[PDB]
């Protein structure tokens, strides 16, 4: 990277890093606070062979400065390196780190790929035409040649070749003001450098990857300790429902049926109440394209033990109330003749309405026996055709662990 | 097909100098640069083999470079300390600490006479 | 004739001409005659140099200043400096250092 040195914080979220004392080096940027993004070679024993790569802890203790655009002074951070994940097809790696940076902010990741002829810029810690190593960081520009499976082919505009210890480095492109990274140099020609010399300043960089990045960083959002405030609906517009779950940081997160992890109170109930295409959660929070929830409305103008979801002639709620009778909800309707409930759960298209006994006997109504041992005394928020999370607080469908670990 | 852009701190273009300096280089931690000598002068060396002498610049402390420099006898330092390491021909190392601002020989303008070898040359820091 | 002058710089001067005499000798004429024109000028780098380096470093400040300053010059003023010139520094070196 042949250009003007930059220290300005606008490309603040890049970083350099070493592994070993000085076996190899190459540079990074971030994704998140905890995880910074590089190319996989960088630790390989054969750099032009990424394959033998595999994740947990480097082999070579690794370190990364973040922020640090001018190695003469303190300025930025430095961390240390615990364990790598390997991309499965391509050459790129998430690097975790030890401690959090709170203080310097990742780069958006772009949703697609940009197309030949678009102007693209670089930044890195690498060789220049005249230094070995930098003091600051440098940046360049590039020109998009062409797209391939899984990579972007690009050229230097007015020389300016990707060289050597650009590895990893980032691949920009901007508008209004917001960066999104588009790429990770891989290769290049490294024309114009010091020290060697050749025509050619093309390079090839890896294409980025949102959804590797997401289910990565949020690999760990559940599992674990999840509270029992659960609902179904179908969030993606997929045609399957998901499932949003509250974490104990008291936000409402979404994962998607194939669970794989979104991106972003006593009782939570879910369902298209308003048919509106996007599924929603006494207030009712309604659904938007973006698969975020829009602020909330009263559905009304206490005695109630258990409300769950229930489709009346297409469109619904059922109401448990302590005097054991129970309510359909559009005008309201009798569920059943008597007082006769038992836990009250959601619906599905078994063929419906499931209940558990305090026997731990399951059946569902049109009772019916649905499962032939008794073992739901245990279970807390069934929901629903395909169906509760668990004695180890772990969605369990019928028990399949729908939840990764 | 192109070439990893990954650093492995072997001295850039060291093939060339081989040719044209006799001089070889290593490995450094890349803050030491091999440059012409004609008013830049920072740490420079002397020997009786290649192009007779050659110039280093530090660009940063502290630095090293690991350049190999058969029949070595002078250096020359400026504004810096400099740790040199020297090896004989029966193959035992020695290192000799130089003073910053002036001119100290080795085993062949020193107190043993011997030819001996530039090993490393290291920068205070 | 060439063969034998150049044997007796085999054996009388430093270990620079010595290695390049006792190489020229054995070899084409035409070549040993280019040696003892101006090739065997090379020693000038490669003994006078490490003549007047062993002079500084045992030296005291007199020939410690004077040599380096030849040593930083010329092939003529190294020449000169290892003749007369180191004399004379060490002379008046000794003068300063005993007074």
């Amino acid at each position: 990277t042949v250009g003007d040195p930059t220290t300005d914080a606008k490309l603040d979220f890049t970083a350099r890093l070493t592994i070993g004392t000085d076996y190899r080096s190459c540079s990074g940027a971030l994704v998140d606070t905890q995880w910074v993004l590089t190319a996989a070679s960088c630790f390989a024993d054969d750099p032009n062979q990424p394959d033998t790569v595999a994740a947990g802890k480097p082999a070579q203790l690794t370190r990364a400065t973040v922020g640090r655009a001018d190695s003469n002074i303190a300025n930025g951070y430095v961390r240390e390196v615990v364990e790598l994940v390997p991309h499965p097809e391509r050459d790129m790696v998430l690097a975790r780190l030890d401690k959090a940076i709170p203080d310097i902010a990742p780069v958006r990741l772009a949703s697609d790929a940009p197309t030949a002829g678009t102007p693209l810029t670089a930044v890195g810690f690498g060789r220049t035409k005249d230094e070995w190593v930098p003091i600051q960081r440098h940046q360049g520009a590039f020109t998009v040649t062409s797209v391939t499976a899984g990579a972007v082919n690009v050229t230097g505009q007015g020389g300016d070749a990707i060289c050597a210890g650009d590895t990893g480095g980032p691949l920009l492109q901007d508008k209004n003001g917001t960066l999104h990274l588009v790429g990770v140099n891989n290769r290049s020609m490294q024309g114009g450098c010091y020290g060697s010399e050749t025509t050619s300043t093309d390079a090839i960089a890896a294409m980025s990857d949102a959804d590797f990045v997401t289910q990565t960083v949020n690999r760990d959002l559940g599992t674990g300790n999840l509270s029992d405030l659960v609902a179904s609906a179908d969030f993606n517009s997929d045609g399957r429902t998901d499932v949003a779950a509250v974490l104990e940081d008291g936000s409402l997160h979404a994962f998607y049926a194939k669970l794989e992890y979104g991106r972003e109170m006593v009782q939570i109930i879910g369902g298209d109440f308003n048919s509106d295409g996007n599924g929603d959660i006494l207030n009712l929070y309604t659904g938007t394209a973006t698969g975020i929830l829009n602020k909330s409305k009263p559905m009304w103008h206490k005695t109630i033990k258990q409300v769950t979801r229930f489709k009346f002639n297409g469109r619904g709620l059922v109401a448990q109330w302590g005097d054991g009778n129970l309510y359909g909800y559009y005008t309201k309707v009798k569920m059943w003749p008597d007082a006769t409930w038992t836990r009250l759960t959601g619906t599905a298209d078994i063929n419906d309405l499931t209940a558990v006994r305090d026997d731990g006997s399951l059946n569902w109504y049109a009772a019916r026996k649905l499962w032939p041992d008794n073992t739901w005394t245990p279970m807390k928020r069934i929901i629903g055709g395909d169906i509760a999370v668990g004695g180890q607080s772990t969605l369990l469908l019928y028990g399949i662990a729908m939840r990764p670990a | 097909e192109m070439p990893q852009a990954v650093e492995d701190f072997s001295y850039p273009g060291a093939a060339k100098i081989q040719a044209e300096t006799g001089a070889i280089l290593k490995r450094g931690n890349g803050h030491m640069l091999m440059t012409s000598c004609d008013g830049s002068e920072d740490i420079q060396v002397m020997s009786r083999t290649g192009q007779k002498d050659f110039c280093f610049n530090v660009m940063a402390k502290p630095a090293y470079l690991t350049l190999e420099v058969p029949q070595a006898y002078g250096i020359w330092t400026s504004a810096d300390p400099v740790k040199t390491t020297i090896k004989d021909t029966d193959g035992t190392a020695t290192v000799i600490n130089a003073p910053a601002n002036d001119f100290t020989g080795y085993g062949e303008a020193g107190s043993t006479g011997e030819p001996t070898t530039l090993i490393e040359l290291r920068v205070a820091g | 004739d060439n063969r034998i002058d150049a044997a007796r710089m085999a054996m009388t001067g430093g270990s620079g001409l010595r290695q390049a005499a006792k190489d020229a000798i054995r070899l084409s004429p035409a070549e040993l005659e280019k040696f003892l024109l101006y090739g065997y000028e090379e020693p000038l780098d490669d003994d006078h140099k490490v003549e007047i380096a062993r002079l500084i470093n045992l030296g005291g400040p007199g020939v410690r200043e004077a040599g380096k300053a030849a040593l930083q010059g010329t092939a003529e003023e190294r020449e000169l400096f290892l003749n007369s010139g180191q004399y004379t520094a060490q002379q008046d070196d000794n003068r300063v250092d005993v007074a």
